[PDB]
């Protein structure tokens, strides 16, 4: 039986720790360039604040939908390199995951739930955390009233 | 209200199904011993595994458990903490429903009901996942008790959205009066 | 041999295909809950994340295809951010494990229409259901006037 | 071992490619129909799903690209949902089977330009056709002036 | 030891060079067919100048970017062919990479930071370049007051 | 006016094309036989359609046999493939689309007889996709499709184009009513 | 204006570079026969590199239906030559744009010519590489001049379109 | 007000963490030698950026040097030996703190605060490169040590200070707009 969090095997511990560091760095460089200059504020020149920058850098990495898109030169450079980074990494994961599966299957074979059971705990755990965060916000404002 | 009736009927249905599941022994039709022996068809469950079509038809024996990270999962599956927890949360959801018909000025009770039902649904998912994952170490088919638990989840989640809407409607009415 | 009509669901076990539906129904409801349970937010719904648009969002996020509206609060984003991680692994596990089947069974000592013929019936069947839903509404709206 | 111009179509059989075209022409028409057939929705186009935008949306979906217009009714969304599922399976099958075609050579090297050169021809051909379609119109408008 | 820039081995140097040449090409054509018409400016007919065309093309290749999409037959032919080109190429890189990993290019191991190392230098180098571009623009504007 | 003329011509074309496909035999240039048992075989090129199969070349050039479609989920496919319900239901739907189009030329007041035509044509196209897949899928478990198969494929395109055109006409009628009221 | 000067210098650079490329002999440094050692081949001649002779610009045996069409193109080199023609025609237009100021529709013609010239050069590169891939080989200065010409031409093709746009903006402003 | 307080404390923490990291020797718990016959014996060691100090065996405490040099590969080794990037982050964080200190004295030049923001953000970027160049050059088990985590933690504490400083710049210029 495989480890609960065995879906993180097609990449090394040092690549996940570095992906998080690169994510944080990109989201703080994107914010910086967009909003540092005081010759663009009217209201803010764009919607790329610190909170939104994390969201757009997480969304970009997950190859998901849009809410905003950089419109400056400096900001677009950050976007471009981040998209290229994501491409390689996501391709590498899928490619190396298939390697793991194919070599393991040569030494039906439909992926059992035990193989991918940590993405479900994380999912329900995040849903649990999300509700809790919402209720903390609600309780705070409710008491203030 | 017609909407209130749906929630009440749906709450009871969810609770009923889930409790019937945890208590019955028709979760996984497998082929193993029930008492060196033979592997007659059996209908395992959560707390017991009772062979079905066998010489000792109707003999039921406590599921043999425990045969640190692996230890944690064993304890979670053995105690059925999550399936049981879902029942408890579904029960409390019904109590909340049967409390906004008396203290109908609060309206936070209905929101509690919603969160309870929605959180009882999430507990049910983890219970299913833990059950399917411990059955790892050919002829494993799922029965009606397993699908009653799964059916309860859908019924619970539907009550959850319905309750949130019921809560939202209360506040929308209060906003119009102001 | 004779690949079954619905042989495109092989790369993942039955319990994964079941728990994905459960997780989808759960993420949608939790997204609906956090977004629209705050009486202290409506000034007129704050965000277009009702119960019907929270299922479209979740469906779009899983299928990859889909980019219309994204959460804008802290609670909603957490929900969408774990869902996005869930989708990534699951959609990279399908592809990777599918490749293993198509490689391992080839090494043994071009996909045909039959292999992917249970996804065409679903597509065409879905179009039929859609035309029945639309026409039903039309009829019911044309009778009342 | 010998490469062909249009050898990027090898994974999916001829019939698969043919039926994708038929399903694209079908989803698009059906999407148009539902959206715009009801005479109890216009007040002007209730949505942007004409006969031209529908074709673009379907093509977009398949190519895993952006979402200019997004379906909002119930019948449109059903059509969209099944189309997104079809796309997913089909695009995962191409990649999965291409990884097989590039391993276990039967009668590893870095793909050369000769393997993906038919695509470049189609790309340049499309650019040429686009410029023509743009200058034909231009001329037509010019004479009217 | 795996070279720093070992994320470019799937596709040949020519393919990489030709992608860049085709990217420039597509961008220029998408700008031309969209803005040359004297009978559409009422205020340009759309946001597809030489800068946004480059951004659209770049985003479309990376499988990200939901800023804008063409709204003209001439500009939609370019879009469609570019999306098709992208699909093939990106699938080719994700499939040929899995061939390299699965078949040792001399059990399986997990990709290490050494393997995907030039994608973090590019990213960090790009972030540096982005800030530099931003600061020089701000410095220039600050010397113009 | 002109839009209805295109629709009429296109309607007939798709119906005609599809009826010529379901009736001809030049669907699949296979490699089989044309005869049965006798008191060896002759594997020669055989243009085989839906119902009959004549040997293009060979000593028995022009002898058509009755395709034997029955030599859980596989029985159902055979039955559908054997009865060609989908390629025959497309012909039934395209014909009903023509009746609806013709009826709307004598009863102009009823605007809902034009929408019906559109749905019939669109649904006929969708039934001709299941026909194509069923055909190919069942035929599987060297060949070259012929002109009869391409008329069926071409019928779809023509029908779908008539389908959108009929929907456009429906909308146009209702737009006139929303401007004169 | 400043834009016109660049459009002219750029056009010359593009045309000149590409003409040099088509005419030179240092496209791909290979290892083959020159009558087996290194041989800097080109588009029309494969000239020997070092050895008993060092200098012998032999001809290419381009011809030792998906392999006859490719060969025909590669051999005739239509596409590389076609780019040169289109770059030349774009230059005439710029020059004609001075004399016939009034006719603003000549500037756009130059833009299309330059843009289409780049697209012909793209097919050139692909055709060349694809057929020549029929040994450690490296691309010489001549090949990069061809590739650099494409870039310069695309840049002169956007600038021309801007100049055409600006013409019409002045027409729509004053009137 | 209190926003500046966090920045100062956070900037000091980031600086302090990184300096400890570089100077210490507990980066990589490997299994190697610590002594420059024809015999040998590999025992568990806690490597660092400069010295490989043994923590078990009869050589417990003997700190040997590391011959990083026993053209892509050369460049990697050259950078990894001098620790340019890890030390560069130290230099940048120290300079970024000077700017914040310089603020109180010169409260009429807003570019003092934005300078701190760029140094802190750029200090984080150097830290990323240092981690990568240490993990790539270094490549039978290993497990990074608290010293390596003080580096990683410094990056986070320096990126958070970076955004905080940039907000201070933004906020100050916003107050000027109001006065106008
Ligand atoms: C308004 C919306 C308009 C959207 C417009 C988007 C157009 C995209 C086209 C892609 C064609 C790609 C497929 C090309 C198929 C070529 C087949 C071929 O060459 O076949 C060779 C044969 O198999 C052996 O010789
Ligand atoms: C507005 C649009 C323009 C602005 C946005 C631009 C974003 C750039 C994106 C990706 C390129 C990243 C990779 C570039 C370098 C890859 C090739 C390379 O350096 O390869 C070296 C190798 O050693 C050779 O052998
Ligand atoms: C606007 C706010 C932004 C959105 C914020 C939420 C986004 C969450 C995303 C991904 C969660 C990933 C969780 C990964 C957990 C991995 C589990 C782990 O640490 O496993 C260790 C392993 O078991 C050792 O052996
Ligand atoms: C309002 C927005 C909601 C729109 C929602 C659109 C849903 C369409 C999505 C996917 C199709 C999935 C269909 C799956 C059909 C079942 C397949 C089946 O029966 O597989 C055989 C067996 O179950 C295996 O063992
Ligand atoms: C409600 O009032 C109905 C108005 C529209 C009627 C359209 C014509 C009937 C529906 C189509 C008939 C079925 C065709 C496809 C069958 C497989
Ligand atoms: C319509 O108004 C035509 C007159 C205006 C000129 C527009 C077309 C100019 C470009 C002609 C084609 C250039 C060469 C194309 C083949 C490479």
């Amino acid at each position: 039986k495989p480890g609960v969090f065995s879906f993180l095997d097609p990449l090394a511990y040092e690549i996940w720790m570095c992906i998080v560091f690169a994510y944080i760095g990109v989201s703080v460089v994107l914010f910086l360039v967009s909003r540092f200059s005081p010759y663009e504020w009217h209201q803010p020149p764009n919607e790329f604040g610190i909170f939104n920058s994390l969201w757009f850098s997480l969304g970009a990495f997950m190859q998901q939908g849009c809410d905003i898109s950089p419109r400056s030169l400096s900001g677009r450079i950050v976007g471009g390199v981040w998209w290229f980074f994501t491409l390689i990494i996501i391709s590498s994961y899928t490619a190396n995951l298939a390697a793991f599966l194919t070599v393991e299957r040569m030494v039906t074979s439909a992926l059992s739930l035990s193989n991918v059971a940590g993405v479900f705990y994380i999912l329900v755990g995040g849903l649990g955390l999300a509700m809790l965060v919402a209720l903390i916000e609600f309780c705070y404002k409710s008491r203030a009233e | 209200g017609v909407q209130m009736l749906l929630t009440i009927v749906g709450a009871f249905a969810a609770f009923s199904l889930m409790t019937i599941a945890v208590g019955t022994d028709y979760w996984l039709y497998s082929r193993g011993v029930c008492k060196k022996n033979e592997e007659v068809m059996t209908h395992s469950g959560l707390w017991r595994t009772c062979c079905l079509e066998g010489n000792f038809k109707g003999l039921c024996k406590q599921i043999d458990h425990f045969p640190t990270a692996e230890y944690f999962l064993r304890a979670v599956r053995a105690s059925s903490i999550f399936p049981i927890l879902s029942v408890i949360l579904l029960f409390m959801g019904g109590l909340c429903i049967a409390a906004s018909e008396f203290y109908k000025t609060r309206h936070n009770i209905i929101l509690s009901a919603g969160i309870f039902f929605v959180s009882a649904g999430l507990s049910n998912i983890i219970g299913i996942i833990v059950y399917i994952s411990a059955n790892a170490g050919n002829s494993y088919s799922y029965g009606w008790s397993f699908y009653f638990g799964a059916l309860s989840f859908i019924i619970a989640e539907m009550v959850g959205v319905l309750a949130v809407h019921m809560f939202i409607d209360r506040h929308k009415q209060l906003r119009a009066t102001a």
